[PDB]
């Protein structure tokens, strides 16, 4: 969707400081922990039952990394959203048939992990902007379902 | 099941809070989804006139005990209220503040008036319904409801919902709530779903209308409509203004309100002749930006008798007497102007299409189609006026265009201005053609 | 008929 | 359904999505070539108990397959509607049977015992409490009837019954109902999932029977057992009705 | 489904919130009007501006309701019954909105109380607000 | 074919099958009309070693959501017909970026245009580094599609 310059500016400036080797994996393993039925898709990793196993298992953060990157690529060019996730959308929707609502849940746990790290400096307007972002992402990723 | 309907605490036996007797015990009905068809069925069952049926509890207390019917939905042809759709009897979430009530009326006992705005056409909207006084709440109060009120009272249009301080009449416990009308209704009572009393109005009371007929200026006795003695209608009476009580700012307001442009002159001493009747003993203390004199503060005249020999006059900036002559239609012809009391032909020496456009717009003839050269409509038998007009073509009236007539060259008797307009008022200038460059001189 | 979806769930 | 198992193939061709007058999406299942089961409850949304079939029938909108709009002639309510929660919808014409659209068989045998597992489809809400954009489905085990009784109310013996229901409203629990347990991953079935059939696939004779229809769809996250009214118990009633 | 573990966790975490429960309740509300303007259509006459006293007090109310619920949590729906009927029927609030406010309340509480939000708690907190928002919604029809 | 996922590996394999040089392969439509009728392939994703376009992964034939504005196209070149210049900034080192590809003139859109792309352009033309992307008014040469 269209976005006014100071949201995108606060977004990118904030996104610079985001640690790219941890945050994504923490959002992913947190989605796994809070809504354990997604473990169904990832259980090739190992024991996902307790939160400590999840937090330790190197393949959880290994996957999260690729997902966090893919989202960085989304946030980079937000005007052409359809094309960037078109292939990921084929992977998830046609072969896996992940229900697209857990995408937004993940985007929310992401913003949550963001807020967890960034405390008071992650403000309601900047959050509302990232919500807009993870929305546009969830939509573009879900576009081939209709 | 033993069913009976009665009204309690009504103004009449066919108005009041609606009570149903069921199996020997009495209880009330909730207002949820309760509409005019349900009220109409009740009114019909009581045998009262159903031409106007109000919802709400007028002077009716809150009920007690059971609320027997909820979400009543009638089609209006049904013979009794308890055969319509409703939730299960006695199963509700309502409280006795939401008890339904009715007023069945022929329309003759409802009066509406504005009080306290200095005239019958401005003030707080007070209503008297079944001899109960109340006020309209400003929640949901817009220009549509105000315009309906102004029209029903013959006060013209609503201009503004404002403050005008006053010694107002106090107080009430009864409030009118309007959920919304479309605005094309003939009466406020024709607005749908208005609520009379029974809901806990907040701290934003006292909505107040100023209609366009609160104070109406006019100019009388001048040679042009934008020049003359000032007379103002306040209420239903015209009165003169004293030359002491009408400032330059007030004259500016007058020329703007009358759509006469800028103030050209103020003239004391009955310059346009003495008025007749009442002279207003009030000074208009306008700041000069107000859209209407109704918004200006008024001060009482300090002790002094004014006479009509001191009536204030204003002259505003416009020449209005232009006509088309010898057209086959009123929208084509030779242009004649009145100057010095005489009609005369305008010279075509500077008569362009922009000037003709301005005349065609002023004459409600749409766009100018051509300026035929020569006395195609005849030369006329009068003097030829050698006024050179300079319209841009965007002016609404010829009197807004700059005019130069001093030293203008002699116009040959056959070189008279003429115009052909589109003749259709629906044709307006659209932006493109205007050549991509304008030149102006400033200061 | 019973038991013959063109593509069952499995 | 809040959790997963997206419906990729359309393995449940008898599922119809009926939307009430105020845009409330609800399940109904196609029980034969001219008829579909549903619940009395589902039928009664946005209508008074006073309302009769003639009133209710024109209000509903019904959808089969993808968008496929089948029209609807009359409506009939179970005589015990307030106890046995079941309607029947008769479709104005026949529906073309094919891979995605086809009625389900009513079971002769009774698979109500604990240890069996079943498959419930649904159009209901998800964990954002949004009406789902695409039909989904979930597998559920069947639950011990006594554990479920003691769960939703307090009693067994009817004088000790009290409203212990985690949600506001009490479900209907009698001898014509059975309870299905919670999921393996704690998935369950929410608003909109009523009227969908609890369909058990019989592997030896390879057929999918509708053993029950979902009555209480309020349980969602909070209430450990969903509860269905056995279809077998209305067996001899539905046949009588089909003749008219 | 709120196991003993969850319940304990939710109590221990919501205690450490204490008297600040009110202002968070209000901060959360602010976010929804800023984040999801459609929820504003339920609060026409409210002053929606920043830190509005009206907002602050309504937030103190919702906060105190929640504290009541968690004080005796093993039967919440009896305690919250009158709010069940208040939001369900009178206000007719569309059930997505409770999940909205639930999530705004979790982000806000997260932001202000970093040390206690280990995943187990984020879990049982989301369950707790689920169970409640259901019980308020569960009398819908 | 729809442009969804259409990349340089797809263009390189297609031109290779046609036998043209594959050293530089651009996407997009130069002078090409809008297509009509069927869009046969969507979300083509090749590894680049495949001998034909129809052995890569794709959705079902004829099932797409694309319209004919998103039809994929290619231009394969050996690099000898690609020119880059700045015009209209008063010197060869400032101005609008004009490109000439297959004798078609065009311009770079500023969407995604940053200092990194500009310094690369400045270095390739041997103009040193990009300092800043600004206005300098001028009599510029117009226009392109
Ligand atoms: C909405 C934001 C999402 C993004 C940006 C994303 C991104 C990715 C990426 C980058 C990969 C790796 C692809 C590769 O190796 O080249 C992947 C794989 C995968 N995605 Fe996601 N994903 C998202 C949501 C989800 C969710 C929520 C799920 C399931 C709950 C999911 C299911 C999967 C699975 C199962 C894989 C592994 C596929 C395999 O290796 O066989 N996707 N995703
Ligand atoms: C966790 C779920 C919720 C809780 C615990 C809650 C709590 C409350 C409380 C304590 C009140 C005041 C009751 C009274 O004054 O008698 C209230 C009223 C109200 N609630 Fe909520 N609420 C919830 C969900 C929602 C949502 C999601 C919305 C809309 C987005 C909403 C809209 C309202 C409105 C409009 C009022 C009336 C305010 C007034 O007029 O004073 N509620 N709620
Ligand atoms: C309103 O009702 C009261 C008694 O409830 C009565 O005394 C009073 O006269 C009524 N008002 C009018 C205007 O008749
Ligand atoms: C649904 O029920 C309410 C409550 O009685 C009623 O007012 C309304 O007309 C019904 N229909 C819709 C579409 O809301
Ligand atoms: C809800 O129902 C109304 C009234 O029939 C209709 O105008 C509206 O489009 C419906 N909304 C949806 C989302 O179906
Ligand atoms: C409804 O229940 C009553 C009470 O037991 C019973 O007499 C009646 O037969 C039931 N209806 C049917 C259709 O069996
Ligand atoms: C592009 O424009 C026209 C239309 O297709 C074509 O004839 C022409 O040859 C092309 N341009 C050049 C520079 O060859
Ligand atoms: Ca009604
Ligand atoms: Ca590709």
């Amino acid at each position: 969707v269209h976005l006014t310059p100071e949201e995108k500016s606060a977004v990118t400036a904030l996104w610079g400081k985001v640690n790219v080797d941890e945050v994504g994996g923490e959002a992913l393993g947190r989605l796994l922990v809070v809504y354990p039925w997604t473990q169904r898709f990832f259980e090739s990793f190992g024991d996902l039952s307790t939160p400590d196993a999840v937090m330790g298992n190197p393949k959880v953060k290994a996957h999260g990394k690729k997902v966090l990157g893919a989202f960085s690529d989304g946030l980079a060019h937000l005007d052409n959203l359809k094309g960037t996730f078109a292939t990921l959308s084929e992977l998830h929707c046609d072969k896996l048939h992940v229900d697209p609502e857990n995408f937004r849940l993940l985007g929310n746990v992401l913003v949550c992990v963001l807020a967890h790290h960034f405390g008071k400096e992650f403000t309601p307007p900047v959050q509302a902007a990232y919500q807009k972002v993870v929305a546009g992402v969830a939509n573009a990723l879900a576009h081939k379902y209709h | 099941a033993d069913l009976s309907l009665r009204l309690v605490d009504g103004v009449t036996e066919c108005s009041g809070r609606l009570e149903v007797r069921f199996q020997g015990e009495w209880g009330t009905i909730c207002d949820d989804g309760w509409d005019s068809y349900d009220a109409a069925v009740a009114c019909k069952q009581l045998g009262c006139p159903t031409a106007v049926t109000a919802i709400g509890r007028v002077n009716a207390s809150k009920g007690f005990g059971h609320i027997w019917l909820d979400s009543v939905s009638c089609q209006g042809h049904e013979p009794a209220i308890w055969q319509c759709k409703h939730h299960e009897w006695g199963k509700h979430y309502c409280n006795h503040n939401e008890d339904a009530g009715v007023t069945c009326s022929d329309g003759s006992d409802l009066e509406l008036r504005l009080r306290g705005g200095g005239s019958r056409c401005a003030g707080t909207v007070e209503v008297e319904i079944q001899r109960l006084l109340g006020k309209v709440c400003d929640r949901g109060w817009g220009l549509k409801e105000a315009d309906v009120v102004c029209r029903q009272l013959g006060c013209g249009s609503a201009l503004k919902t404002s403050y005008q301080v006053y010694s107002k009449i106090q107080a009430t416990n009864t409030w009118l709530f309007l959920s919304s009308c479309n605005g094309n209704e003939t009466s406020l009572w024709d607005c749908k779903n208005w609520q009379w009393g029974g809901l806990t109005c907040d701290h934003y009371e006292e909505a107040k209308i100023t209609c366009s007929a609160h104070r109406e200026p006019r100019l009388v006795g001048g040679d042009i409509p934008c020049s003359g003695r000032v007379e103002v209608k306040h209420g239903d009476t015209w009165g003169s203004i004293c030359d002491s009580d009408f400032s330059l700012e007030a004259a500016s307001v007058l020329c703007r309100e009358l759509q006469c442009g800028t103030v050209v002159s103020i003239l004391g001493g009955a310059h346009f002749g003495e008025g007749n009747g009442q002279i207003w003993a009030e000074e208009f203390q306008c700041e000069g930006h107000e859209s209407h004199l109704s918004l200006c503060p008024v001060a009482p005249r300090p002790e002094g008798t004014c006479s009509h020999s001191r009536d204030v006059g204003v002259v505003c900036s416009r020449y209005t007497e232009i006509r088309l002559v010898n057209g086959k239609t009123p929208c084509e012809g030779r242009v004649e102007l009145k100057t010095l009391g005489a009609w005369g032909s305008l010279c075509n020496s500077h008569w362009d299409i922009e000037d003709a456009h301005v005349l065609c717009q002023q004459l409600k003839c749409g766009v100018a189609l051509s300026t035929p050269g020569g006395a195609r409509f005849g030369k006329g038998n009068g003097q030829i006026w050698r006024h050179m007009f300079h319209c841009t073509g965007t002016e609404q009236h010829m009197g807004d265009c700059p005019v130069t007539a001093l030293g203008a060259s002699l116009c040959p008797s056959e070189q008279v201005a003429s115009v052909i307009c589109s003749g259709n008022q629906s044709q307006t200038l659209s932006s493109c053609c205007i050549e991509s460059g304008q030149l102006r001189l400033v200061n | 008929v019973c038991g013959k979806p063109k593509n069952p769930a499995n | 359904i809040l959790g997963g198992h997206l419906d990729a193939k359309g393995s449940f061709p008898w599922q119809a999505k009926m939307v009430s007058h105020h845009n409330l999406t609800t399940g109904a299942t196609l029980i034969n070539e001219q008829w579909l089961l549903t619940t009395a409850k589902n039928l009664f949304l946005n209508h008074s108990e006073n309302a009769t079939a003639k009133d209710i029938a024109p209000t509903l909108t019904l959808y089969v397959g993808k968008k496929q709009l089948v029209e609807i002639e009359k409506v009939v309510l179970h005589p015990n509607y307030s106890q046995v929660d079941i309607g029947l919808i008769k479709l104005k014409q026949k529906v073309s049977v094919n891979e995605r659209v086809m009625p389900i068989c009513l079971p002769s045998k009774d698979y109500a015992e604990v240890g069996r597992v079943g498959y419930v489809s649904g159009w209901g809400r998800n964990a954002n409490f949004k009406f789902t954009d695409h039909l989904k489905y979930v597998m559920l085990p069947v639950a011990d009837q006594d554990q479920c009784i003691r769960h939703y109310e307090g009693s067994t013996v009817p004088e000790k019954k009290t409203p212990k229901s985690p949600v506001g409203v009490q479900p209907i629990l009698n001898e014509h109902t059975f309870c299905a347990g919670m999921s393996k991953y704690q998935e369950d079935t929410c608003y909109g999932d009523a009227g969908s059939a609890f369909a058990v696939h019989d592997l030896e004779e390879d057929t999918w029977y509708a053993t029950g229809i979902l009555s209480f769809d309020k349980s969602c996250a909070v209430a450990e057992y969903g509860v269905y009214v056995k279809v077998t118990s209305i067996q001899d009633w539905v046949q009588k009705t089909i003749a008219e | 489904v709120l196991s003993p573990a969850d319940k304990t966790n939710v109590k221990a975490a919501w205690g450490k919130v204490g008297a600040h429960a009110g202002e968070y309740g209000a901060e959360a509300l602010e976010r929804m009007f800023l984040s999801f303007p459609t929820t504003k259509t339920y609060f026409p006459h409210f002053d929606l501006s920043h830190g509005s006293a009206q907002v602050k007090g309504h937030g103190k109310k919702v906060a105190d309701a929640l504290t009541n619920a968690v004080a005796h949590v093993d039967d919440m729906p009896n305690a919250l019954s009158a709010l069940s009927d208040l939001h369900a029927h009178k206000l007719r609030v569309d059930p997505v909105n409770f999940k909205l406010l639930s999530h705004c309340l979790l982000v806000t509480l997260a932001a202000h109380l970093p040390a206690e939000f280990t995943p187990a708690v984020h879990a049982s907190l989301d369950k707790f607000l689920a169970s409640v928002s259901t019980v308020l919604t569960s009398k819908y029809r």
